[PDB]
């Protein structure tokens, strides 16, 4: 359910910056993706995810293939979707999508960019694999068209950051 | 597979 040695971020606002996009989607699409997978986290907790438009942000968040910038390479087609980092300092929340994926907000033909981020934002957070079959942080990849954050994922995230005040 | 990284 978390990290070894349970690495949170000590603080309520999270920034973040899409460094860059997919050619697969609209742009202002790949915003609102990024968007609506961190309103899964704020909606049960006081985190607030604010997007910046340059400089060093909590969470940097880019596009890549194979080799992308951090000695933990991407795959092609398929396997390695995204990873994000553990909470902390430097490359600590970042999250990467392989443009080796067809993105897409729906079924059969690509992955879901919405509930690929929604997960790695999980571990961008501290959020481990959870055993819970039901859990968006279950490890593997499923399209849902009424997608619902499970009891196990609120009650992991609530216990790094409480629960949401509203 | 190693989509949880540590650093
Ligand atoms: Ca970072
Ligand atoms: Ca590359
Ligand atoms: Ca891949
Ligand atoms: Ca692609
Ligand atoms: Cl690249
Ligand atoms: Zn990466
Ligand atoms: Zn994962």
């Amino acid at each position: 359910n978390f990290f070894p040695r349970k690495p949170k971020w000590d603080k309520n606002q999270i920034t973040y910056r899409i460094i860059g996009y997919t050619p697969d989607l609209a742009p202002e699409t790949v915003d609102d993706a990024f968007a609506r997978a961190f309103q899964v986290w704020s909606d049960v907790t006081p985190l607030r995810f604010s997007r910046i438009y340059d400089g060093e942000a909590d969470i940097m968040i880019n596009f890549g293939r194979w080799e992308h910038g951090d000695g933990y390479p991407f795959d092609g087609k398929d396997g390695l979707l995204a990873h994000a980092f553990a909470p902390g300092t430097g490359v600590g929340g970042d999250s990467h999508f392989d443009d080796d994926e067809l993105w897409t907000l729906g079924k059969g033909v690509g992955y879901s960019l919405f509930l690929v981020a929604a997960h790695a934002f999980g571990h961008a957070m501290g959020l481990e694999h959870s055993q819970d079959p039901g859990a968006l942080m279950a490890p593997i990849y499923t399209y849902t068209k009424n997608f619902r954050l499970s009891q196990d994922d609120i009650k992991g995230i609530q216990e790094l950051y409480g629960a949401s005040p509203d | 597979x190693e989509d949880a990284l540590e650093x």
